[PDB]
């Protein structure tokens, strides 16, 4: 029983720990971006619709 | 859906090509792989579903019900290779592909835009479901429960296939966003009221309705824990799927036609959730359990309205790991001591403590202890009831303690006492089995936080 | 009567293999079996699937919605608008029947 | 011999209880509600292989 | 499966109990003690065995009648507010074979000593079958009584759940 | 005051009138009782003994017990006045009685919202 | 941070300390230590923050979605037209949802800040909620789980019907 | 690899079901920039609207 | 195993023709008897939503 908790916190970690600094990595060093309107004539790609630069790429990306 | 289609018949060469002693963790890595990639599924609009081809669409029905359907197929590989260990080579690969070729028609029973290409992967389930339990059950009763299985289907779907037909003839098409808007009321006759039965039974005998329930039982106690496990998860739901389909050309008539079966609902549950208090198998307890949980999916379905049709997704999932959770601790100690019998191996958790905490947690989920999305689907349903008819709250509530009893009652005969003396072969708890009970109750958890991806189209 | 094997005795993985994870008897598969499980099923699946999750852009379009509803609450306040009427379709554009 | 955990529940049971009087809306506090009902569970069904407990 | 004097030695145990229960206070429960014993005492020497029963009888419904609704229990007797307390603390000695060598190895001393006991269990259970093969009669035993050794070097029958059970605070 | 028995309150074995009129024929019972009872501890004791076993002492009381207890109802069941009229009692007088329940408080409440004297003034979820 | 307008706040009204004791006021020297400890620090950390932001300015915008015949315009079974149509009812019936939460979170606020006086002092909010209540409940309520625009076109229908033969009878 | 080639089937079959996804678009292009909500003009560099 | 391939592929490639011209046929003659019979194809005279009166069900 001991063995499977120390495994499981482990795994959890292995990718929990890279993805949490890198959120804050991209909270600190990116930000969100802010709300404009749309310039004149402008058409925005979809994925430019969304605040969150990590919501932005999953569009971007996937969507 | 060619992205999800294609990987999951690639399983099949996979298992088949891989070395002899590699098969179950080859078929593990890469069916988490998919069920992984199913996570884009997501995508879904405010007004529109997600409409990939003439074939296949998505849409918060069917995504959640699909990355269930995808997770399971690792969990039953998990739960299946220490049983089929002496199993020879060749029928380990069958066995396998079982498994595959079930998940391969779930993603697109699930996906499928037109109905009659539903029915027919609907249908094409039953195969290697049946081929499951008669093969690989392990009990002479294996045979009788195959068929009351296969029977009580096609007794039910025959008549929903002439149904689908007739409804094709006179409406030009049975593809779903057609039927969306070319949907005409359904006026008062006979021929409608069996045109309604025709459209609605085969849904009901699999959910299992009650008093047409008693195949899932037999099936349960027969079958292996694989069977089990996606009989519970996805099979069972195939029914509420389809019900929450079909009922949209079926309007006004469900408005009366829905009576006798709110009323089996509403007195089943009750019913069977009695009936859990007295079971001495552990299986069939459980599968007690889901004839009434389900029981509040067809009410919610039968009332139609915006928050039923929501606590109806909730509960489909939110069950769907949980009873797959009971059975496979229930099938652990079944490994141990090779009895479903409830009352004969008791006090467990003096001798596997980290094994009662995942009994602990999947019965506090069966009781719907807030904020889990077990308890978020059955308060949706109850709330919603409540306006059909303020004196449902009265059944409702009633089975809200029974449900407590039963279910606390399972955790304390197994796991709290005295421990049987001279059962003396309870070895400690694999890393297998703690990693399976976890891969259920984490993303059980996990949905707590954000509970809107599982609350369906209306949410 | 017939000639029938017996039934054998069920094997305690510990026995042969105490650090047994309960895959597999060959510990080097074991092994193996334990490492995608929790590597693709912990790790990936549910850590980075989790992350996924939290991030989906605008899920059925709800943030949107509420910035739309600030818009046009704004808009008909400032000029004297209902903010909703009980008409969804506009009289003119409806013939009654009689 | 499982003080730590004992601790635990009393902790577990401290924490249901201020999310029930601090809850400013009905599912909050019958998350709060239900909670102090399953730690007193768990709290009275302590010594678990005595059956009056559990009963 | 009773005699008549075990009959009425329960009941004047169990009416004294109850007795103790009423009384409280020692000096009191001393004299209602003596006073209850005399009235054993007029009937010791009964002879007539059917007049010997009527007065058990008619002894056992004044009991009923008299009992406390809520007698003193012994803590850890059946019924107490301690009976069953320490159960979930008690581990079968089985339990050790399915420690993994690190476990084990933290207390060399005692599993080599366990390892004797496990070795004068196997050595000895040969002969305690035999020894209660030949001792018992042709239909079976009668009743559920076990004998003892009867040579040196030998152990009594069926020792060993008895000899290795729980400690009664096992923690 | 004498005791009065129920079903859910044992007559104390100590006023049982039967308990002290015993007869040799009674201690002749009581003796076959003990050796049914004394002849299964030796055959559970044997096994329970045993330091090479390993595992569960299968008792075949508990299975008849849940073999009883289900597979074993049908096949001696037999219809007739008494299961007719408990299964048609329990079986579907339920279901009419709370579709009347449900069926009369539904049909008030539409023909109240019809005519507009239900308050439904903030109803707008359901 | 938000429009004003939309989410309305009275002026907020502090009285001044006015002691009446020789005893020091703890509140006023945890309300220093507070912002010493705990405030400044904070804001520090923050103020990196927004300078790194301001370093990676970008933007995201609100989707304007143009205006489409309704399903009043469409011509029975012309799915094309149809589909448009209702998809257009489907975002329109997401913003009555949250038009309503607005309102409601008016309501919610102003019974909070007025405390003791909320009956007397929220009469605008509250009168204002029931209107929209009732705007929603006429355009919605009834229709549902497989709800539409022909449905909800068929609803408003029935009570213009309604509406009417009232009407002629007075 | 002779010991690790059956790991690339499922990732393959992934990669090919992708892109036959994509392929099934090009043929429901009819109304390619052409609904009357998302109906615009061009960009100078845009051939199609989306792909 | 080539040659079950090929038989099939060969086979199969002459059935798909037939089958694809069948349903040629079948829409060829479907239009030209409407064409020939226009007095029982007449041309629907389509109504708007708005001038359609459908009864409404409320679900409550
Ligand atoms: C498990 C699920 C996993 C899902 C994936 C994770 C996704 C995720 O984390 O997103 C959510 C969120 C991040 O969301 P986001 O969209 O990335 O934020 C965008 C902002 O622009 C970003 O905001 P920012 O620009 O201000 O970020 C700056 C921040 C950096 O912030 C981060 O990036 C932290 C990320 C957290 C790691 C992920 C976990 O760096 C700091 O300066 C830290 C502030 C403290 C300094 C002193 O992470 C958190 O939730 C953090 C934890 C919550 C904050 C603390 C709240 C305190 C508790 C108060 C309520 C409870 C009261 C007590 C009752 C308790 C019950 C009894
Ligand atoms: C407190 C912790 C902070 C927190 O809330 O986290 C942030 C979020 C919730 O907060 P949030 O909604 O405000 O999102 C945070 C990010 N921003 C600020 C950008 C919105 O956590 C999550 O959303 C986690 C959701 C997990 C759901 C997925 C579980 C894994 C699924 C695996 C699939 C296999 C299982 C079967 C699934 C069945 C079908 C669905
Ligand atoms: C076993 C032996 C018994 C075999 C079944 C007996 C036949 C039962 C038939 C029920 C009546 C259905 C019917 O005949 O309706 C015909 C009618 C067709 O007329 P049409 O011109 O197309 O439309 C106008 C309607 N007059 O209208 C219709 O076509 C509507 C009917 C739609 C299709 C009905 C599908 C079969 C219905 C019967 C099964 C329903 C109950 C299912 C119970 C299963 C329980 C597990
Ligand atoms: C914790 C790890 C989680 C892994 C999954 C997420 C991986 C991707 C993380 C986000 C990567 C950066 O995200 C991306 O950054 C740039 C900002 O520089 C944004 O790009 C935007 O701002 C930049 C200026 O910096 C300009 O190019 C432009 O104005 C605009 O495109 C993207 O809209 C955003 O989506
Ligand atoms: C839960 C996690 C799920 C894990 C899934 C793992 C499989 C991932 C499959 C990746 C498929 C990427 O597929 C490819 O990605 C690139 C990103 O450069 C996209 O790139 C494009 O995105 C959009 C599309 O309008 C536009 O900005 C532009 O055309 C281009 O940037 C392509 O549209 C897509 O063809
Ligand atoms: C033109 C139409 C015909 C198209 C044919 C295309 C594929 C032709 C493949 C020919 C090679 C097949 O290879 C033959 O089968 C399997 C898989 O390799 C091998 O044997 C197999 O045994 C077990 C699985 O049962 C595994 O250890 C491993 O998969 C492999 O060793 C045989 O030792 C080999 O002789
Ligand atoms: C209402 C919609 C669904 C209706 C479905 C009904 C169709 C029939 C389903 C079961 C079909 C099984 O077919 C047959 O049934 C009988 C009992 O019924 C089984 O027989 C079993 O029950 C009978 C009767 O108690 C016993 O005598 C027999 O020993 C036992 O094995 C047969 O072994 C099985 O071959
Ligand atoms: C994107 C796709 C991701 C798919 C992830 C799939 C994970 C699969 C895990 C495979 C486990 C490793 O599989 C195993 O590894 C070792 C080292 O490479 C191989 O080679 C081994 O052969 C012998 C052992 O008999 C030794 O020399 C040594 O132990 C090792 O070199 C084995 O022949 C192979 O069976």
């Amino acid at each position: 029983d001991k063995r499977f908790l120390k495994l499981l916190r482990f795994y959890i970690l292995l990718t929990g720990i890279p993805v949490a600094i890198g959120i804050t990595l991209i909270n600190v060093f990116i930000g969100e971006a802010e709300l404009a309107e749309i310039p004149e004539g402008y058409v925005p790609e979809h994925w430019e619709y969304f605040k969150h630069p990590i919501s932005r790429w999953i569009a971007r990306t996937f969507f | 859906m060619l992205k999800y289609i294609i990987p999951t018949i690639m399983l099949m060469p996979l298992t088949w090509l891989s070395k002899n002693n590699m098969i179950w963790v080859n078929s593990t890595a890469h069916s988490l792989l998919i069920s992984f990639t199913s996570l884009l599924l997501m995508n879904q609009f405010g007004d529109n579903s997600l409409n990939f081809s003439l074939l296949f669409f998505s849409d918060s029905l069917s995504t959640p019900l699909l990355i269930l359907t995808m997770w399971l197929l690792p969990l039953m590989l998990m739960a299946s290779q220490h049983h089929l260990s002496k199993e020879n080579l060749t029928r380990k690969k069958l066995f396998i592909t079982m498994l595959i070729s079930l998940q391969l028609f779930l993603i697109m029973t699930f996906t499928a835009m037109e109905l009659i290409l539903f029915y027919i992967l609907f249908e094409a389930t039953l195969v290697p479901t049946l081929i499951i339990i008669t093969r690989w059950g392990n009990q002479t009763e294996r045979l009788n429960a195959g068929l009351y299985f296969l029977f009580y289907t096609l007794a039910g779907s025959l008549p929903l296939l002439v149904a689908l037909i007739y409804i094709q003839n006179t409406v030009g098409s049975l593809n779903f966003l057609m039927l969306q808007y070319w949907v005409q009321p359904v006026h008062n006759s006979w021929s409608n009221v069996f045109m309604w039965l025709a459209c609605m039974m085969a849904f009901m005998v699999k959910m299992p309705l009650y008093g047409l329930h008693l195949w899932l039982p037999k099936a349960h106690v027969e079958a292996p824990i694989a069977g089990s496990m996606v009989l519970a998860a996805v099979l069972l739901k195939l029914g509420g799927y389809g019900m929450l389909r079909i009922t949209l050309i079926l309007n006004p008539m469900t408005d009366f036609m829905a009576y006798p079966f709110i009323m089996l609902s509403l007195w089943g549950m009750i019913m069977t959730s009695s009936i859990c208090l007295r079971q001495t198998d552990l299986k069939s307890l459980i599968a007690y359990s889901s004839v009434s949980h389900m029981a509040l999916v067809i009410v919610a379905i039968l009332i139609q309205t915006p928050w039923s049709y929501m606590g109806a997704t909730a509960l489909m999932i939110a069950h769907g790991l949980t009873s797959s959770m009971l059975f496979c601790l229930a099938n652990s100690n079944y490994e141990r001591i090779h009895s479903r019998t409830m009352i004969l191996a008791r006090g467990l958790q003096t001798l596997l403590p980290l094994m009662a905490t995942w009994w602990l947690l999947a019965s506090l989920t069966n009781l719907a202890l807030p904020p889990t999305i077990n308890l978020i689907g059955e308060l949706f349903v109850v709330m919603s009831t409540f306006s059909w008819s303020n004196i449902t709250i009265i059944l409702m509530g009633v089975n809200m303690v029974i449900t407590a009893l039963y279910s606390l009652y399972m955790l304390i005969m197994t796991q709290r006492g005295k421990y049987t003396y001279h059962i003396n072969n309870i070895s400690p708890s694999f890393t297998r089995e703690n990693a399976l009970m976890s891969l259920h109750i984490l993303p059980l958890l996990l949905l707590t936080l954000n509970p809107k991806i599982i609350l369906g189209p209306l949410y | 009567r017939w000639q029938e094997d017996p039934e054998p005795e069920d094997e305690n993985l510990y026995e042969k293999n105490p650090d047994s994870h309960g895959y597999d008897k060959d510990p080097a598969v074991d092994i193996w079996n334990m490492r995608v499980v929790f590597f693709f099923g912990f790790s990936i699946v549910l850590v980075l699937g989790s992350t996924f999750v939290a991030y989906l852009p605008d899920y059925r379009m709800q943030e949107w919605a509420r910035r739309e509803a600030e818009r046009l609450v704004k808009y008909r306040e400032a000029h004297g608008l209902p903010i909703m009427e009980s008409n969804c379709f506009d009289p003119s554009k409806i013939q009654l029947p009689e | 011999p499982n003080i730590n955990k004992f601790f635990k529940y009393l902790l577990l049971f401290l924490i249901t209880m201020l999310i029930l009087v601090t809850a400013n809306n009905l599912f909050q506090l019958f998350i709060g509600w239900e909670g102090v009902g399953i730690m007193s569970f768990l709290l009275i069904g302590w010594w678990y292989g005595r059956a009056d407990a559990n009963t | 499966y009773l005699t008549h004097q075990q009959k009425v030695l329960r009941l004047y145990k169990r009416a004294l109990r109850h007795l103790e229960s009423w009384c409280i206070h020692r000096d009191k429960y001393r004299y209602f003690a003596c006073l209850l014993r005399a009235r054993f005492d007029e009937h010791k020497n009964e002879k007539d065995m059917v007049k010997a029963t009527q007065l058990l009888r008619e002894a056992e419904e004044e009991f009923w009648h008299g009992q406390h609704p809520q007698p003193y229990i012994f803590p850890e007797s059946p019924g107490g507010t301690s009976y069953e307390r320490y159960e979930c603390y008690k581990v079968p000695e089985w339990c050790l074979d399915d420690w993994h060598p690190s476990e084990k190895a933290m207390y060399p001393d005692y599993f080599a000593k366990r390892e004797q006991w496990k070795k004068l269990r196997r050595e000895s259970w040969e002969r305690e079958v035999k020894q209660l093969q030949e001792e018992t009669p042709v239909g079976g035993p009668r009743t559920e009584a076990l004998p003892p050794a009867r040579k040196q070097g030998d152990l009594p029958p069926l020792w060993w759940h008895i000899v290795t059970r729980p400690r009664e605070r096992p923690m | 005051p004498k005791y009065e028995a129920s079903r859910l309150s044992s007559l104390p074995t100590t006023l049982d009138p039967a308990e002290y009129d015993i007869s040799s024929e009674t201690r002749k019972a009581q003796a076959e009782r003990l050796a049914i009872r004394s002849r299964l501890k030796r055959e559970y004791q044997l096994q329970y003994y045993d330091p090479s076993r390993r595992g569960v002492i299968e008792d075949p009381a508990l299975v008849r017990w849940t073999y009883a207890r289900s597979a074993n109802i049908y096949p001696n069941f037999r219809p007739n006045t008494k299961t007719s009229l408990l299964g048609a009692l329990f079986g579907i007088g339920p279901l009419v009685f709370w579709y009347y329940v449900f069926k009369t408080d539904r049909d008030r409440k539409e023909k109240l919202i019809q005519e507009g004297k239900l308050d439904r003034t903030f109803n707008i979820s359901y | 941070s938000w429009d004003k307008d939309v989410y309305p706040e009275p002026p907020r009204r502090t009285p001044a300390p006015s002691p009446q004791t020789s005893l020091p006021n703890p509140i006023t020297y945890l309300t220093k230590a507070f912002d010493l400890l705990v405030d400044r620090p904070v804001t520090l950390v923050r103020e990196f923050i927004e300078r790194q932001h301001a370093k990676n300015k970008y933007y995201y915008y609100h989707r304007e979605f143009r205006r489409v015949p309704d399903i009043t315009e469409c011509q029975e079974k012309d799915v094309l037209c149809m589909f448009e149509a209702e998809m257009q009812w489907r975002r329109d019936y997401k913003v009555d949802q949250e038009i309503v939460n607005i309102i409601q979170e008016r309501l919610k606020a102003c019974q909070q800040r007025e405390g003791e006086s909320h009956r007397q002092n929220c009469a605008k909010e509250l009168e204002q909620f029931t209107q929209v209540v009732k705007a929603y409940q006429d355009r919605y309520h009834d229709l549902g789980a497989h709800y539409s625009a022909r449905k909800c076109l068929a609803k408003q229908k029935q009570r213009m019907l309604a509406e009417r033969k009232a009407a002629k009878e007075a | 690899v002779r010991d690790h080639w059956v790991h690339v089937l499922v990732p393959m079959g992934f990669v090919f079901g992708y892109y036959l996804d994509r392929k099934n678009d090009e043929k429901l292009t009819a109304f390619r920039n052409k609904s009357l909500l998302y109906k615009r003009e061009l960009k100078p560099n845009e051939e199609v609207t989306w792909k | 195993q080539l040659l079950y391939i090929t038989s099939f592929v060969f086979v199969g490639y002459y059935l798909l023709k037939r089958q694809d011209y069948m349903y040629a046929v079948r829409d060829h003659d479907m239009f030209s008897y409407i064409k020939s019979h226009p007095e029982d194809f007449p041309e629907k005279d389509k109504k708007t939503y708005g001038e359609v009166f459908e009864e409404f069900h409320p679900v409550r």
